[PDB]
RNA sequence: CUUUAAUGUUUGAUGUUCUAACGUUGACCCGUAAUCCGGGUUGCGGACAGUGUCUGGUGGGUAGUUUGACUGGGGCGGUCUCCUCCUAAAGAGUAACGGAGGAGCACGAAGGUUGGCUAAUCCUGGUCGGACAUCAGGAGGUUAGUGCAAUGGCAUAAGCCAGCUUGACUGCGAGCGUGACGGCGCGAGCAGGUGCGAAAGCAGGUCAUAGUGAUCCGGUGGUUCUGAAUGGAAGGGCCAUC
RNA sequence: AAUUCCUUGUCGGGUAAGUUCCGACCUGCACGAAUGGCGUAAUGAUGGCCAGGCUGUCUCCACCCGAGACUCAGUGAAAUUGAACUCGCUGUGAAGAUGCAGUGUACCCGCGGCAAGACGGAAAGACCCCGUGAACCUUUACUAUAGCUUGACACUGAACAU
RNA sequence: GUUUAUUAAAAACACAGCACUGUGCAAACACGAAAGUGGACGUAUACGGUGUGACGCCUGCCCGGUGCCGGAAGGUUAAUU
RNA sequence: GUAACGGGGCUAAACCAUGCACCGAAGCUGCGGCAGCGACGCUUAUGCGUUGUUGGGUAGGGGAGCGUUCUGUAAGCCUG
RNA sequence: AGGACCGAACCGACUAAUGUUGAAAAAUUAGCGGAUGACUUGUGGCUGGGGGUGAAAGGCCAAUCAAACCGGGAGAUAGCUGGUUCUCCCCGAAAGCUAUUUAGGUAGCGCCUCGUGAAUUCAUCUCCGGGGGUAGAGCACUGUUUCGGCAACAACCCGAUGCAAACUGCGAAUACCGGAGAAUGUUAUCACGGGAGACACACGGCGGGUGCUAACGUCCGUC
RNA sequence: UUUUGUAUAAUGGGUCAGCGACUUAUAUUCUGUAGCAAGGUUAACCGAAUAGGGGAGCCGAAGGGAAACCGAGUCUUAACU
RNA sequence: CCAUAGGUUAAUGAGGCGAACCGGGGGAACUGAAACAUCUAAGUACCCCGAGGAAAAGAAAUCAACCGAGAUUCCCCCAG
């Protein structure tokens, strides 16, 4: 395992979010990468990823 | 005595315009992070009973 | 529904609950009616005493059944825009 | 002892041998793993993830050989 | 008023003493020419002991049950799900305690795209360099490489390097393949919005096939769907998810 | 050895010859000190071995006396039982034949005797396996529980000290 | 001496003897929801439980595990507040 | 117990090749009869004559019937 | 004196025979053990079922005991065994797949029957279009194997000979899929719906794993 | 009878006669048949009791959505598809 | 001391049988869940007490839903 389930959140005031995993063991840096936000209907920045 | 309906069953089915009952897809309410959004996107909508086991359904819901 | 020995069909399939608890007191009138609503004015009730609704009902829709003929004026009720037409087509009238 | 096990079905082969009804997208060949046993060509192509030969626009299937050194190449004209 | 100390006070903590509940299977009296019992007197003990409710421990003393299947009889041993090859008779599919080997993951790059590149091995010649470090030329041609089994595939590379990025997007889906079913797989194209490219165009995760758990019961976020006189709320549904 | 698998261990004694027995050795598969160790006079319908006497136990049976058995008269059962015109052999065959094939043999019916076959009678195998059967039993299986025990509150009060 | 009435009389149980352990009497313990009763009209030279089983010579080393006995200072800890 | 042609028995009653004849089944044909489906003739409600064809059958499915006791038709009928 | 000795009554029960549809649901006969003792016996009394009693065998508790007898819950449950009763007529399976605390049971599918619809649907033969890596063969490749050609005894490589389920630079018969055609076939074919039974198969042929190319062996495919 | 398979030496029956096993109640779904028809039909009860009365109520003529809601449409979605 | 406790007498009433139905106190297991603890069987069987021709229950600190209904009891619906 060693791969925790990470959850990306929208920078928008909406509660929409994405989900995936990360190897915190070697990547203790919270991930962000921008994705589509259905609620706001616009590609924005997604954060939170241990 | 009036036939009793299989409650547990009458909570997952719903007779349609005719014979069919249409239900809810499985594998769409647990461990989803590792599931193709597409796969699930094709699980949200309701689906009719396979006509194969449908016969059974029309037995658990006598008063359906 | 004893699928052999495995998990039954009414098992592997999730359950989408929730029940109106209001649709029970909601009836569905048809266009074929009204002409038998005993006289004019299809009151919020009337149909009840006209045996065709239910003492428990509280809300109902006119809806089109394919009839009307005689001019009627529904009262204290709703109606589809497809019926509030055929109803007026025969000199009808909407309450609201 | 340590000997047994086995995958399963995984048909992967020709399901639309030669000309056929060829609908908007049948298959005609799902021989996965492959890319050369049946190369994407003709009015159709696809060659999805599992290399399953798509089969676009309706018509007839061909099954050619056109191209330097064998190279199957499945193509489907209109019927 | 606080940081802090005597007075009263309140209250918990034990420790003493007291009597008056409570005990007495001490001694008398009466009921009664009774050993039970009851009342009385006295002694001893004394808010203890004992009991009721609640509560932690202990508890085969007792009670109800469970303690899998396949299996060349049963047991022992082994096996049980998923992937690759052979068996498999040139479509699919097919058995055995048949022969072999792997999975329960890994990558924010090992994904996307644009641009570019091409091995292994040997021979010859070259400081320290020799069996083989790096350099040069020739032969050679997928014998290399492929994140991990095997089979299939790969040079237009699916192999290698770098720039820029997040399409590992959201909603849908003509139409197919594969399953008894629950499901599972492939998917052009459509709408919204992205990234890379001059552009045609490519991108809905990885060269593909293993890397997995139905339902229930719940947990977390969202939602003017519902909410038992009404307004809320709890709770329920719906979507996301553990 | 009531304990030793190898095992009839090896040696000695007894015998004409002793896988048992007695005395030893020790290499104790896998004795051992109150789930007692080693001895022990006496006792024992107790296990093993030896001998004298005794004998039909035996070599090897013979005769004899009684109770049946057998015959007659009276009474009068039983299990079992698909139907019988119910032979041998060799083969065949649901794989060991009175009944099938081929062949051989055989006038019809009793009485007394024997038990090789009728997979003879008897008991829905007790062994074995199976059943998501049963019962008792065990335990650090699970879940409970009487009992034992802990504390809180109540029946339960008055004071002082710290 | 006792035992499987009806396949086992024995090497089995019992026994006198020994040892451990509990029990201060309203004893331990046991029957009983209780009252009450046995123990015992007995009282540690007594009663119960367990193991060994005349007698003789004896009965070694291990307390790590389990149980039991004692301590409980501290760590964890129910109801309750 | 002959017991490794079924037996007898066979030098060909064995075998090879060639050819014709015959025996041989509930198969096929002939004749008579029955039921289902199709055709004619027909004649047509009806309806039959001819013809074509079908009719082994466990689990099991389908369709037709027989008879028994009691009720009506029954204060009828049969009946000493 | 003595759980002392011998031995009747009396109590018991070690041995053998006989009995075994007995004289008898434990005896008879000949022996046998105790016989002043934890002795033996009459009469009456008290322990009651998960309870009693037990010098301990699970022994006894009315010919019953690892939980008595009688009545009730009660027609317990029994995926097991057995049995299932008149006649005729038509059709007619399965012994497989996939699941299953599942394996001699079940459930969806498959195969039967009955009904209702459906197109020239379905079958065979012909011709056309297809992908194929089996049989066979071969040895470039993966391995394996000989014999020669140089090797301070042999790879590699050259030539010559073979071998392969998990070898293939080759490669059928044939099966299958599709297209068109004629005839034949009392729709044979598909969908849906009422009723199923059946998921122990056996042998023979062909291709095979396993076994000894043993087995009326075992496991698949196919007729 | 049970079986892949039984003359089977596999099960059951000595024989006879009488008895002996797919029922019944309510519910639900088909098939046939009768009634009526976009309508069909009553329950209890009343009763001049198999009438007649009683339509409380059930089923069907409308569906989609998780529902609010909408409605021959409706869900899904921003959504036109 | 009184007074109680206890004693005697008399007058009344009880006691015990009973078939079902009824109220109350106590209360199973087989079984089903294809195993079994929750759950089921079932507040059934069974034991006990009490009463009547009936018992029980009964005149809202009841429902309703902003309109209103109006004790209890039994039948049919609502509704598997
Ligand atoms: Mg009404
Ligand atoms: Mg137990
Ligand atoms: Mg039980
Ligand atoms: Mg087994
Ligand atoms: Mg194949
Ligand atoms: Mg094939
Ligand atoms: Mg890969
Ligand atoms: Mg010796
Ligand atoms: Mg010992
Ligand atoms: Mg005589
Ligand atoms: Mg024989
Ligand atoms: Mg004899
Ligand atoms: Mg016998
Ligand atoms: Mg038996
Ligand atoms: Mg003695
Ligand atoms: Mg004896
Ligand atoms: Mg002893
Ligand atoms: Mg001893
Ligand atoms: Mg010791
Ligand atoms: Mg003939
Ligand atoms: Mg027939
Ligand atoms: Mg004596
Ligand atoms: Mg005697
Ligand atoms: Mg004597
Ligand atoms: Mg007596
Ligand atoms: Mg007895
Ligand atoms: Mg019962
Ligand atoms: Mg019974
Ligand atoms: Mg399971
Ligand atoms: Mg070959
Ligand atoms: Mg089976
Ligand atoms: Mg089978
Ligand atoms: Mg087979
Ligand atoms: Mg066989
Ligand atoms: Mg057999
Ligand atoms: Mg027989
Ligand atoms: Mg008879
Ligand atoms: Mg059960
Ligand atoms: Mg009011």
């Amino acid at each position: 395992g060693i791969r925790e389930k990470i959850k990306l959140v929208s920078s928008a005031g909406t509660g929409h979010f994405y989900t995936t995993t990360k190897n915190k063991r070697t990547k203790p840096e919270k991930l962000e990468l921008k994705k589509f936000d259905p609620v706001v209907r616009q590609h924005v920045i997604y954060k939170e990823a241990k | 005595p009036k036939i009793k309906t299989v409650r547990g069953a009458a909570k997952r089915f719903k007779k349609t315009g005719k014979g069919g009952f249409k239900h809810k897809h499985a594998n769409l309410r647990h461990i989803l992070t590792k599931k193709a959004t597409k796969r699930k996107r094709h699980l949200r909508p309701k689906a009719m009973v396979s006509k194969g086991d449908l016969g059974l359904v029309i037995a658990c819901l006598p008063y359906a | 529904g004893f699928e052999g020995g495995q998990m039954p069909l009414y098992r592997r399939l999730p359950k989408f609950g929730f029940t109106s608890r209001k649709a029970a007191i909601t009836a569905e009138i048809r266009l074929s009616d009204l002409a038998k609503v005993e006289g004019g004015v299809v009151d919020l009730n009337t149909l009840k005493a006209a045996n065709i609704i239910g003492i428990q009902i509280e809300f109902a829709k006119v809806i089109l059944a394919g009839e009307v003929t005689t001019p009627v004026t529904v009262r204290g009720l709703r109606v589809t825009k497809g019926a509030r037409a055929a109803i007026e087509a025969a000199g009808g009238k909407i309450e609201e | 002892g340590g000997s047994t096990r086995n995958g399963r079905d995984s048909e992967a082969k020709r399901l639309g041998v030669k000309r056929f009804g060829g609908e908007s997208v049948l298959a005609g060949s799902i021989i996965v793993r492959q890319r050369g046993t049946k190369f994407h060509a003709g009015a159709n192509v696809g060659c999805g993830r599992d290399h399953t030969l798509f089969a676009k626009a309706d018509g007839k299937v061909k099954f050619e050989v056109k191209g330097p050194k064998n190279r199957k190449f499945i193509s489907i004209e209109a019927e």
